[PDB]
This record gives structure tokens, sequence and C-alpha cells, in this order.
């Protein structure tokens, strides 16, 4: 539950840096 | 799938300890064991399993759903004889024809009508405008005028059509699928009054097909709205019930959808002969019918000889007045994600999430999106899984996902192991909740293609995890749930950059 969220949120780091990279 | 008995598998609001029953007597005359389950969501379980050669021998549902399954290749083609075509309605047959050919067994007619307590409603409303003060008359003795399922469409589709909304036009001998009909004033005019009633607390948006039976059958509301399967729980309640037709809107008939319950074969099955002598000699008799029928009613069933014989039911003639006002429902292999996205459409409505236009306006494209997007996920996280390779942007896009999302799995392995790890997925209840991490993706506001491509690649991942720890078949589970989220919360954001087409070009190189 934290730990869906924090999954989810580390999810949305790694998206931003592979938005960052194309 | 077990070659010597029969797997059978057909809705848990039907009658399957009837037909187990009927399974036993071919048990009997055969030593062939026949197994009936219930699986939830077995229509979309169905073509997962079925597409990896698994699932059942025999599958139950509305004829509506097996224009895809025939599509995929997942339904034998059945083989009745002229004679034994000719026992069954002419009409029953033509909604399971397929691209010219026989792809299942109709067993009998369904259509939804009003189901009214007579104790609480002797003389029930006419019209759907008159359930507003009949319900606040009936607050004043603690009671409610109406209860029905609000999460599935099928339940308010006789409501919206009846001023004019429509699936899919059919014209020339077939459907338009270019032309769906619920982003028009009549289909607006009637979600707008369910919504209305939501709104003045005649209805609760939560209500589900449980909420409602306990509360009709409890003698809580005055009237709900079912099939002819649901009679047998009423008739244990002892409630004085009727059965009618269903309430005009803006003086037009409700327009309820005919479902044809049907039994097709699976074409992974090594037992078809042994399916086609159940069905043929042992299920489509007036003795196999009367039994499922007898555990829950079937409606007006398929076979002529047994029809013939229930047609004096009044509930009977009450289910046939409704479906004369109603449509078939097509069969086509689009039907699924209409389905899909017309039951976002009449939540987001009822929910307040959307406004009905919005809601209704967005449908079209949200079954397109739908569609698009569930094939090509599922086919990455299934060829990720498997290491085996099974229409142009659809091609292009799953190059890309070969390319960029094998590339986040391989950058970001470290992550993705104890992302994954830290979830500790062991079971079908922890991969369905795996759509929470999926919405947190998206929670601080920010949508963009690497968000986007990211979740998927995290997927496949997951998807190749799920095949070593012996749960292959939830792949196909996972990746509609991330196509959800992604149609369901970002449609707009699809669109405006493209959808699938503007993905390929933004990972070019
Ligand atoms: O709500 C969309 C749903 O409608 C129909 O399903 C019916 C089914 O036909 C009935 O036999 C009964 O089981 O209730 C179902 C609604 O909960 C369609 O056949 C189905 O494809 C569709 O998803």
């Amino acid at each position: 539950s934290s730990t869906m969220g924090q999954a989810g949120r580390q999810l949305a780091i790694i998206g931003d840096d592979i938005n960052r990279r194309y | 799938i077990e070659e010597g008995k029969l797997v059978i598998w057909i809705n848990g609001d039907k009658g399957y300890n009837g037909l187990a029953e009927v399974g036993k007597k071919f048990e009997k005359d055969t030593g062939i064991k026949v197994t009936v389950e219930h699986p939830d969501k077995l229509e979309e379980k169905f073509p997962q399993v079925a597409a990896t050669g698994d699932g059942p021998d025999i599958i139950f549902w509305a004829h509506d759903r097996f224009g895809g399954y025939a599509q995929s290749g997942l339904l034998a083609e059945i083989t009745p004889d002229k004679a034994f075509q000719d026992k069954l309605y002419p009409f029953t047959w033509d909604a399971v024809r397929y691209n010219g050919k026989l792809i299942a067994y109709p067993i009998a007619v369904e259509a939804l009508s009003l189901i009214y307590n007579k104790d609480l409603l002797p003389n029930p409303p006419k019209t759907w405008e008159e359930i507003p003060a009949l319900d606040k008359e009936l607050k004043a003795k603690g009671k409610s005028a109406l209860m029905f399922n609000l999460q599935e469409p099928y339940f308010t589709w006789p409501l919206i059509a009846a001023d004019g909304g429509y699936a899919f036009k059919y014209e020339n001998g077939k459907y338009d699928i270019k032309d769906v009909g619920v982003d028009n004033a009549g289909a607006k005019a009637g979600l707008t009054f369910l919504v209305d009633l939501i709104k003045n607390k005649h209805m609760n948006a939560d209500t589900d097909y449980s909420i409602a039976e306990a509360a009709f059958n409890k003698g809580e509301t005055a009237m709900t709205i079912n099939g002819p399967w649901a009679w047998s729980n009423i008739d244990t309640s002892k409630v004085n019930y009727g059965v009618t037709v269903l309430p005009t809107f803006k003086g037009q008939p409700s327009k309820p959808f005919v479902g044809v319950l049907s039994a097709g074969i699976n074409a992974a099955s090594p037992n078809k002969e042994l399916a086609k002598e159940f069905l043929e000699n042992y299920l489509l008799t007036d003795e196999g019918l009367e039994a499922v029928n007898k555990d829950k009613p079937l409606g007006a069933v398929a076979l002529k000889s047994y029809e013939e014989e229930l047609a004096k039911d009044p509930r009977i003639a009450a289910t046939m007045e409704n479906a004369q006002k109603g449509e078939i429902m097509p069969n086509i292999p689009q039907m699924s994600a209409f389905w899909y996205a017309v039951r976002t459409a009449v939540i987001n409505a009822a929910s307040g999430r959307q406004t009905v236009d919005e809601a209704l306006k967005d449908a079209q494209t949200g079954s397109e999106l739908y569609r698009q997007s569930l094939e090509i996920i599922s086919r990455y996280l299934r060829e990720q899984a498997t290491g085996a390779a099974d229409g142009a942007t659809s091609r292009k896009a799953l190059e890309t996902l070969r390319r960029v999302g094998d590339g986040v799995q391989r950058n970001h392995e470290t992550a993705f192991q104890g992302m994954l790890r830290k979830l500790d997925i062991k079971n079908e209840d922890d991969v369905k909740s795996l759509s929470r991490v999926m919405i947190h993706v998206f929670s601080d506001g920010v949508t963009n293609w690497g968000r986007i491509v990211t979740l998927i690649s995290f997927g496949a991942f997951v998807a190749k995890h799920l095949k070593t720890i012996n749960q292959e078949s939830c792949i196909e589970p996972l990746a509609e749930s991330i196509t959800d989220v992604l149609v369901r919360t970002k449609r707009d954001w699809l669109v405006k950059q493209r959808g699938w087409d503007g993905f390929v070009e933004f990972f070019h190189v």
C-alpha cells in the first residue's frame, strides 16, 4: 500500500528519465 | 485440455446445477464425466485461455461475445445436421452465425423485464417519468421504488436505447463499425434521466446486481429490472411478484437488448464429438432444458418443442413482449470493446466523474483505443513472457516496444527487480491489486510517453515472473488492467498525442 505507492512513484521517475532521453 | 471428459463454463447466474444434472445423465449413459464451472468474468477469461489452447470444452454466454471468439479462431465450427437445425427456431440460428458459419448452439432467448412487488405496488408505473414521485411516496413508508444493477450497461441499455441510442448501425446486410450510436440526443436523454434519479437520491450510483437483488427479494424495493434467471430466487423469497413490460421513456418503449444464450465448442478441445453428443442429444431436449430451467429459468428456449410447452407462462410472455420492443445484439468482434466503453461511460456519468454528454461523447473513440491498445499490450507481454513471437500501426508499435520496452527493462532492471520483489506477487489477487500501482504512476498529474512505455515495460517484466511462478494465465488480465488505466484515465492525452502512431513517432530512431 505504501509499497504500491512507492513502486508507482518509482515507475514515474523512471518514466520521466525515459521521456527526457527520447 | 483433458481428453475423455467435458469441462463446461457457464455464468454463475444461470442454472449450472441443472446443467450438471444433465451432465450426470450423460455420464450414466457414456461413462464420461462432465464438470460444470462458473468462473468470474468468464466472458473475458475464455478468450484469454482458449487462445493458448486451454480452457473448457464448451463455453456458454450470450451470443454477442461469440463473433469475436470465432474471429480469433477459438471456436470449432459446429456440425448439426439439417434435421437437428429444424428443431430450433431459425432466428436463434441466425444469432450464432458468423461469416456464414454456425459457431455455437443456441439455447434460449433472453430479455430484461420489469419485476414488481404486487403487495407494495399492485399497479406499477407505465412510465419512467412517474418513478421519482413514486419513490418519494414509498420512502415515506420506509420503501423505495426501484433498484437494479447500475454497474453493467446491459441493465441501463433499455432506457438509453428508448429515445434513440443504438450500438452499431445495420444497413445493407451488415453493421457499420464506424457508426456507434450513444453520442446522440436520445441516448443522452435516457442516461440523463438515470443520472437525475441518482442526483435526486431515488437511486444509488453504487447499486450492483447483488444489492438490487437482495433489496427486491427482501421486500425493501417495489421494483427491479432483471432477466428470467432471477425468477428462481424470487420464488424462494416468497415475494408476491409480477413480470411486466418495462416502463416507457418519452412515451417510447424501453428497448432491451436481446441475447441468445449459446454454447460454443473450444477449437482446442480434443472432445468435440463428445461435446456435440452432449449438446445435441442431452441438453437440447425437453428433458435437458427442463433440468436447467427448473434450476434457473432460461427464458424462451430455442428448441421449438419445449418452447411451446412453456409458452403459456405469463412471465415468458412478458419477456418476449419486451424482447419484441428491443434489438438483437450484434455479434461482431467489436462488441467487447463497445461494452467496455459504454460501461465506463455509464459509471462515469452516474458517479459524476463526467457529465452525461462528455461520457457518451467519449465512448466511440474509447472503444477503438481500448481494442487497439489491448491487442498491442497483450501481445508484447505474452511474447516477452514466453520468449517466442506468435494492422500496420500495431505492428510498428510492437517493434517499438521490442526496442524501447526491452531497453527499459535492461537499463532499469535493478529497480524493476526490487519493485516486483517488494510487491511480492504470489497469486491472482496480488496481480489484480497491481492496478493500484498503475494509478500511482500518474498520481502527480503528469502524463508522458516515457511513463506510459515504462508502465508497459514493467508489465512485461512482471509477466516474465508470472510464468516462472506458474501463473502464466494472469498475463492477459495484467495486460487488460494496464490497458484500462490508460484508456479510462488518459484517453484525452492519447487522443491529443495521436495514439499509437504518436507513440511510434515519439520513440523513432
Ligand atoms: O453489461 C454488458 C454485458 O451485457 C450482456 O451480458 C448479460 C448477459 O447477456 C445476461 O445473460 C446476463 O448474464 O447478464 C449479463 C449482464 O451482466 C452481454 O452479453 C455481455 O457481453 C456484456 O458484457
